[PDB]
């Protein structure tokens, strides 16, 4: 088998940038190497053929060089719209096999979180347990800390979160918490509170909800 | 070891599933030219040992895709690899040269491109090189085509574990069997006659390689 | 117009064997060869096998020949058949078209390879100058869970997440969009919820 080694595993840059990704062989592999970009929950797509040519519709930003063992793909200049991880795999022997992928991710100016709660539904209380949701908008850069707080009191291992990919217009995330307690744990208490933290936020936004009227 | 080299050159080429072995040792005598006896004798020992095109003599290599001609005259293609046995302007020639003798003689252009949109795509390759059609090592088949067509059709291939040369010396005329395969890619089979072009085993000729068989078959065509 | 579009079931039972459909249209699959490329969740692409315009194949020995390609040039169709399925070969399992390089790829299906039974969704509102709501689509299995809003209309600020794995051995997620606060009785906002592999669809209103 013939390996392709694609470094970097990931790299943050800004709009504007020029970024490089490359992409050795184990063994000679002439000039069969194409390039791939895959965005989240999409097919990948052809981006490069022939090392060096430009599959129709590319803009000219994207270049494929090499030849033999070692291959570069470049991105002259960086759009927000190309956060996306790129594949670069060999066809001159099966198997043709792929590289392990390269994480292209934006940086940006920092952008404060945009913070929601929401109570559980009674349709959902209707049946023994309750989820409240919490919602951070459109920020960046990734790192946010969202601790609960119910009755002034902090949970722990009772929440999970989950966070988008890097919007391909505006390069934010955005997360959301869920705690759940059971129906009877959820009447022992009154203000459930959802305090986040976040470098755009000079100080922790909490936002909060009282049981027994919202 | 001979009657095994018989019975896969037959199967390669197409003669068997036509079809003892006589009856088909008969077919392919005659599909070549050759004295026609029905015997594995020592001539058809030396044709089957000869240099050819690897594109079946009867039959096809698979079901194609429309009526394996082209339906349109700007012809474009493209040289997508080379052989190291020649500098690239050489080759880049010896194609240009080998379209001319097809465009002397029917309503078609060719114009080279830089995109694999092209309708010809010209590639070396060994062995397995991306089509289900595997060459063979040195000698025995040196290139094969396909017939016209989206995709895969008209396509010419060469085997780059031969050496590629032009005129006389060692190795094989890169000019004279891609004039030979791209016929194959402008909708043409193989011919009977020894001294067309579409004869599918390999003469070294100087002067003209077209002979009244191919212009009049190109012509049925075009 | 070229496409490609694999079919079959997402749920299978490890040590049974899974068939995916390739459908094709836009070309001839006597003209190009098609692809198998897998791969799992969150990780990378791997190839699994290719089936040649002649019909020879070829296939990842990485598979250890549990997997086999054939195909229909007149019905436009190629099919993956992988038996003994292990726990390992849950992924998306892509068609693709290859003419010096992948071209066009099919949607990909997901194939949960798991001895658990499918189950399908609960869905909740989630309603509370710009406001925000959603559906909490809960309790679920296998994936995926495809939620759109107002039957595809609404697509700016949809930021649906990825699904959780609970405690219960089953997944969990959210769609959420911002709107105007203003447009909160002047419009209606609607999630549509579709998980296929139990055969629900729901549609659920979300006010306070
Ligand atoms: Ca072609
Ligand atoms: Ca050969
Ligand atoms: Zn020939």
């Amino acid at each position: 088998d013939i390996q392709m080694t694609q470094s970097p595993s990931s790299l943050s840059a800004s709009v504007g940038d020029r970024v490089t990704i490359t992409c050795k062989a184990s063994q000679d592999v002439r000039n069969t190497v194409a390039w791939y970009q895959q965005k989240p929950g999409k097919a990948p797509k052809l981006l490069i053929y022939s090392s060096s040519y430009r599959n129709t519709g590319v803009p000219d930003r994207f270049s494929g060089s090499g030849s033999g063992t070692d291959f570069t793909l470049t991105i002259s200049s960086l759009q927000a719209e190309d956060v996306a991880v790129y594949y670069c795999q060999q066809h001159y022997i099966t198997p043709y096999t792929f590289g392990g992928g390269t994480k292209v991710e934006i940086k940006r100016t920092v952008a404060a979180p945009s913070v929601f709660i929401f109570p559980p539904s009674d349709e959902q209380l209707k049946s023994g347990t309750a989820s409240v949701v919490c919602l951070l908008n459109n920020f960046y850069p990734r790192e946010a800390k969202v601790q609960w707080k119910v009755d002034n009191a902090l949970q722990s291992g009772n929440s999970q979160e989950s966070v988008t990919e890097q919007d391909s217009k505006d390069s934010t995330y955005s997360l959301s918490s869920t705690l759940t307690l059971s129906k009877a744990d959820y009447e022992k208490h009154k203000v459930y509170a959802c305090e986040v933290t976040h470098q755009g936020l000079s100080s922790p936004v909490t936002k909060s909800f009282n049981r027994g009227e919202c | 070891t001979d009657r095994q080299l018989a019975e896969e050159y037959l199967y390669r080429y197409g003669y068997t599933r036509v079809a003892s072995l006589g009856p088909a040792l008969l077919l392919l005598q005659k599909q070549l030219s050759l004295p026609e006896t029905g015997e594995l004798d020592s001539a058809t020992l030396k044709a089957m040992r000869t240099p050819r095109c690897g594109v079946p003599d009867l039959g096809r290599f698979q079901t194609f895709e429309g009526d394996l001609k082209w339906h349109h005259h700007n012809i474009t293609y493209w040289i997508q690899n080379y052989s190291e046995d020649l500098p690239r302007a050489v080759i880049d020639d010896a194609f240009a040269r080998a379209f001319a003798l097809w465009s002397a003689v029917t309503p078609l252009t060719f114009t080279r491109v830089y995109s694999r949109d092209a309708d010809i795509v010209i590639q070396f390759g060994v062995a397995e090189h991306g089509d289900g059609y595997p060459f063979d090592g040195k000698d025995g088949l040196l290139a094969h085509a396909f017939p016209p067509g989206p995709g895969i059709q008209g396509d010419a291939h060469f085997d780059d574990d031969e050496l590629w040369s032009l005129g006389k010396g060692q190795g094989y005329s890169l000019f004279l069997v891609a004039a030979h395969e791209f016929g194959h890619a402008l909708g043409l089979d193989h011919s009977s006659v020894p001294e067309a072009l579409m004869y599918p085993m390999y003469r070294f000729t100087e002067g003209p390689p077209l002979h009244k068989d191919d212009v009049n078959g190109i012509r049925h065509l075009y | 117009q070229v496409q490609l579009q694999e079919s079959g079931p997402g749920l299978v039972k490890p040590s049974e064997t899974l068939s995916l459909t390739c459908t094709v249209s836009g070309f001839s699959l006597l003209s190009y060869g098609v692809h198998w490329v897998r791969q799992p969740p969150g990780k990378g692409l791997e190839w699994l096998g290719v089936i040649w315009t002649g019909g020879t194949t070829n296939y990842n020995s990485a598979l250890m020949s549990r997997f086999t390609i054939s195909k229909d040039d007149s019905k436009n169709t190629v099919y993956l058949k992988m038996n003994s399925l292990k726990t390992e070969d849950t992924a998306i399992y892509y068609c693709a078209r290859y003419y010096y390089g992948m071209d066009y790829w099919g949607q990909g299906t997901l194939v949960t390879v798991s001895s658990a039974s499918t189950k399908g969704p609960s869905v909740f509102p989630l309603a509370p100058s710009t406001a925000a709501l959603g559906c909490l689509v809960k309790d679920y299995f296998p994936e995926p869970v495809t939620v759109s809003w107002n039957s595809g209309a609404l697509t700016s600020g949809v930021h649906t997440f990825p699904a959780v794995l609970q405690s219960s051995g089953l997944y969990s997620l959210s769609s959420v969009v911002t709107v105007p606060s203003s447009s909160l009785g002047t419009k209606t906002y609607t999630c549509n919820v579709d998980h296929k592999p139990s055969n629900t669809k729901v549609d659920k209103r979300v006010e306070s």
